[PDB]
């Protein structure tokens, strides 16, 4: 079956340079234009480049003209984009995506085959380890009744950690929070969980977080006031 | 150069519903459109293109129409698999491709007024220095809801923060928190703080105080 | 500087269906969302629905989805609340409200009077 | 049933109100003596005048016999069918009662009443011209909306009607011809004492149902269904190719654009909106007639390239071979259309008139045969209820229902059978 693959995704530096790659299964690459698309995180779609390796007719978008490259590759039927001075607003998720030729049906159908995409970040701030504070609900707040349990974590990178309460016993009623970029260009996290009266099941309540890149098992303890 | 409107930013439907969607292009572009679900975290899959014709797998609940400068997408059957974002792209030429700004279409629920609550700070954040207080906002369905920090009735602005949950998947509820940042020499200016929340369930603001 | 009014209602046996209607004037509200309410003694100032401009659709609460519906005509500047299976224990005014910010944040700044009802 | 004053020796087809050897009274029916002299008068002072104009159109055609094609020909057919129509009606004022009427005679103790049957008598040859040329002008103009079709789906010309002339003749003199032999076997002919003419569907309530009425319907639904299909068929030819030529225009006018422009920014905004147009110009549309719109649109795409790639003279030099394209396929397809579809212009508007003139008093015509068919029973027993000592029959047991005609409503039916004869001279003249 047709298919696209992506790769060459990770973190960079502002004003740094990155080459993806994508890898074309099925079709070939002279029959078909290979167009990239990029989605930033919490927004919409926009064209970033296009691609015909039938003669060569790259143009791109008017926010990255005379700052990216592209280029393909026929004997091992890819496409690669350079990007050079990367700003740090260019951190989005890639996707690679192949339009027929004119005429008839190839280039009436739109982009077809959509690949996985590959998720690319301007690294502002190097790794390091999360913090991990807890939400102490007031004692007045809903006495005897359902109150809210929370632990913070603050100024971690990269993206992806994870929060597990009591590893995993308790799971209904929890909600954790998508992370949001701080003004520092850290990332910070919010996981909060109701449970009703019995002291707050009079056992310590624990927040086990886990951030593979800085390797850290940070279990913490959160207590009532 | 050639912008598409999409007007209904957010809809709400519920299962077996009929959705409308319309996007409006500047220029006279020709039966050239295509309509695209995104399921969150994948890839766009297409669903119509040059603006009536049905793709190849997707199911004859989709259907697409044109007339003149407007482009509508209409499914007839809502199955809850359909709850995705849609994207209305032009493609004039290559070099033209525009897309619309999105149409989140989320599960219709009865309305419910979040339960506010809010933390103080810890003495880790003093033995740290910064001070962090959140306020959160638990189980309300439209997500339309603003909530503002009162330091003896005085209002901040940009040192407050927001984070919104997507759509549940028992109960279809949201969940937000915000985070207002302070350093110890900007915490004790001022004896309270306070966050105040205003929603379309809740008639009057609710606030939720404590003092230092 | 603008004012809203409100009718419908009032002595109704139980059963019955109503429609209940709020008019606004000193403002279009060609671009703006309108709102029922309910307070009635014991439980105070309780929410029923809203209504939204054309684009947008139409919300409800918890004890009165299905058995009500609101609409909304714009060129008299009206909007319509429904009644159906009344049962008798919504012994309560009901309140028009107009939203004061165009982005649905649900301020309310003109509440109005009120229009009494009594079943049974 | 019937008088001794009003009984006839069998076997002579008489058959009025449904027995055997009676016929309706000659001078009077239900109506004036004064009232029915005024209505015999106007009915002479419309056929005097009918008879002027249209002999005035059939000495239009006679003054040029190849003066009107065929895909207006009929209408002058119509126009002598009406003119013979007219004819009878004015010789029927002229003549009174002596043709369509029996005599009187004392010594028999019978009264004048209303020839009805063959006998040897001149009424047999007025209902034959009558019935046969009202049906074949109704049926010329059925005739006149399928010429009209002919021009509008399948568009042909004053030859391909021509070589179906012989079978439209064939029909026009046709069911017409063939209705009437019916009629004149079946014994249905009666006889008019109002104006003073022959005809069927007057006193019997059948042939008023199903063999004037019902056939006039039947063509007046299928001239309207004809005429309707040409216009639905010919403003869709019309929109679709006002769209063209505005999806040509619009394409032309930017290419005069991009030729006297500079800079590389307006070459692509005028060139994006080519592509757009010529692509909804494929959409309208024989196989060589999408196969160049193709080829066009992939010739923009040539000059698109080169216009990205901050190259202007070679956009120039790209879009002015689009004007040989232009030539050698399209733009005098669109000079040739916009006369085939704007004669038919001016042709559908004066059919239409026609239509909206003829239709109008033949509906009326319709809606009075309508009228007549309904109250039937009601006005026999009426007849018979107020004509009872006179004749010496039996009065009516019960049901009254006091209901004496309108001389209105016969005198309309009347004139609008005579009038349709006028809407030929808006187009003689």
């Amino acid at each position: 079956e047709v298919q696209l693959v992506e790769s060459g995704g990770g973190l960079v530096q502002p004003g740094g340079s990155l080459r993806l790659s994508c890898a074309a299964s099925g079709f070939n690459v002279v029959d078909f234009s290979l167009h990239w698309v990029r989605q930033a995180p919490g927004k919409g779609l926009e064209w970033v480049a296009y691609i015909s390796s039938s003669s060569g007719s790259t143009s791109y978008a008017d926010s990255v003209k005379g700052r990216f490259t592209i280029s393909a590759d026929t004997s091992k039927n890819t496409a690669y984009l350079q990007m050079n001075s990367l700003r740090a607003e260019d951190t989005a998720v890639y996707y690679c995506a192949r339009w027929g030729y004119w005429p008839g049906e190839p280039w009436w159908k739109a982009f077809d085959y959509w690949g996985q995409g590959t998720l690319v970040t301007v690294s502002s701030a190097s790794t390091k380890g999360p913090s991990v504070f807890p939400l102490a609900p007031s004692s007045k707040s809903t006495s005897g009744g359902t109150a809210a349990l929370g632990c913070l974590v603050k100024d971690y990178f990269p993206e992806p950690v994870t929060v597990s309460w009591n590893s995993g016993a308790l799971t209904s009623g929890v909600h954790t929070f998508p992370a949001v970029l701080q003004s520092s260009g850290l990332y910070s996290l919010s996981s909060v969980v109701t449970v009703p009266s019995s002291s707050l099941g009079t056992q310590t309540y624990i927040c086990n977080v886990n951030h593979k890149p800085s390797n850290t098992k940070v279990d913490k303890k959160v207590e009532p006031k | 150069d050639i912008q598409m409107t999409q007007s209904p930013s957010s809809l709400s439907a519920s299962v077996g519903d009929r959705v409308t969607i319309t996007c409006r292009a500047s220029q006279s572009v020709s039966s050239a459109v295509a309509w695209y679900q995104q399921k969150p975290g994948k890839a766009p899959k297409l669903l119509i293109y040059s603006a009536s014709s049905l793709y190849s797998g997707v199911p004859s609940r989709f259907s697409g129409s044109r007339s003149g400068t407007d482009f509508t997408l209409t499914i007839s059957s809502l199955q809850p698999e359909d709850f995705a974002t849609y994207y209305c792209q032009q493609y004039l030429y290559y070099s033209l491709v525009t897309f619309g700004q999105g149409t989140k279409v989320e599960i219709k629920r009865t309305v419910a007024a979040p339960s506010v609550f809010i933390f103080p700070p810890s003495d880790s954040q003093l033995k740290s220095g910064t001070a962090s207080v959140v306020c959160l906002l638990n189980n309300f369905y439209p997500r339309e809801a603003k909530v503002q920090w009162k330091v003896d009735n005085a209002l901040q602005s940009g040192n407050s923060q927001e984070s919104v949950t997507e759509q549940d998947s028992k109960d279809s509820t949201y969940s937000l928190s915000s985070t207002l940042t302070l350093s110890k020499a900007d915490y004790e200016k001022h004896k309270v703080y306070a966050c105040e929340v205003t929603h379309q369930g809740l008639s009057s603001p609710v606030t939720k105080s404590f003092n230092r | 500087q603008v004012q809203l009014q409100e009718s419908g209602g009032g002595l109704v046996q139980p059963g019955g269906s109503l429609r209940l209607s709020c008019a606004a004037s000193g403002r279009t509200i060609s671009r703006y969302a309108m709102s029922w309410f309910r307070q009635a003694p014991g439980k105070e100032r309780e929410f029923v629905a809203v209504a939204r401009r054309s684009g947008d659709g139409a919300f409800y609460a918890d004890s009165v989805q299905g058995r009500f519906t609101v609409s909304r005509d714009d060129a008299k500047n009206t909007v319509y609340l429904q009644m159906n299976s009344l049962k008798p224990e919504d012994t309560a005014v009901y309140y028009c409200a107009i939203d004061s910010d165009t982005f649905y944040s649900g301020s309310y700044d003109y509440w109005g009077q009120g229009t009494q009802v009594t079943v049974s | 049933w019937c008088p001794r004053e009003l009984k006839i020796d069998p076997d002579l087809g008489y058959s009025f109100l449904h027995v055997r050897d009676c016929s309706p009274p000659c001078p009077n029916m239900y109506f004036r003596r004064e009232e029915l002299s005024f209505a015999r008068y106007f009915i002479g002072l419309i056929s005097i005048i009918c008879l002027s104009a249209t002999l005035f159109t059939f000495l239009t055609f006679l003054i040029d016999v190849t003066r009107f094609r065929y895909p207006e020909r009929p209408i002058i057919f119509y126009a002598v069918c009406y003119m013979m129509v007219s004819l009878i009606f004015f010789i029927g004022f002229l003549l009174e009662d002596r043709v369509a009427c029996n005599a009187s005679i004392p010594a028999q103790y019978k009264a004048s009443t209303v020839t009805q049957g063959s006998h040897n008598k001149a009424c047999t040859m007025l209902f034959m011209i009558l019935y046969f040329f009202t049906m074949a002008g109704s049926v010329w103009w059925v005739i006149l909306t399928i010429t009209w079709f002919l021009a509008a789906v399948p568009k042909w010309g004053s030859e391909a009607i021509e070589k179906k002339a012989l079978l439209f003749h064939a029909s026009a003199w046709g069911i017409p011809g063939t209705l009437t032999i019916i009629l004149l076997a079946m014994n249905k002919i009666e006889g008019d004492n109002i104006s003073g003419v022959c005809f069927v569907g007057l006193y019997d309530v059948d042939a008023l149902r199903y063999f004037v009425l019902a056939p006039l319907c039947l063509y007046v639904v299928v001239g309207v269904s004809l005429l309707l299909a040409g216009i639905i068929s010919l403003n869709r030819a019309r929109r679709q190719l006002a769209d063209l030529e505005d999806n040509w225009e619009t394409l032309n006018d930017n290419l005069k654009v991009i030729e006297k422009a500079d800079n590389a920014a307006q070459v692509k905004d005028a060139l994006t909106k080519m592509r757009a147009a010529a692509l909804d110009a494929q959409k309208a549309t024989m196989k060589d007639f999408r196969h160049g719109f193709d080829i066009l649109v992939g010739q923009i795409d040539d000059a698109l390239k080169l216009a990205n790639e901050g190259k202007v003279k070679e956009a120039q030099a790209a879009a002015e071979q689009l004007k040989t394209t232009r030539n050698a396929y399209i733009q005098k397809y669109l000079e040739r259309a916009r006369s085939t579809l704007d004669k038919l212009v001016k042709f559908m508007i004066r059919i239409g008139v026609f239509s909206i003139l003829y239709l109008v008093p033949l509906l009326v015509v319709i809606g009075c045969y309508f009228y007549e068919q309904a109250y039937r029973g009601i006005w026999e027993t009426t007849w018979i209820q107020e004509r009872c000592r006179e004749y010496h029959i039996p009065c009516p047991y019960q049901v009254t229902q006091m209901s004496r005609p309108d001389l209105i409503l016969f005198l309309m039916k009347y004139l609008m059978a005579l009038i349709v004869g006028i809407p030929s001279v808006f187009w003689v003249g």
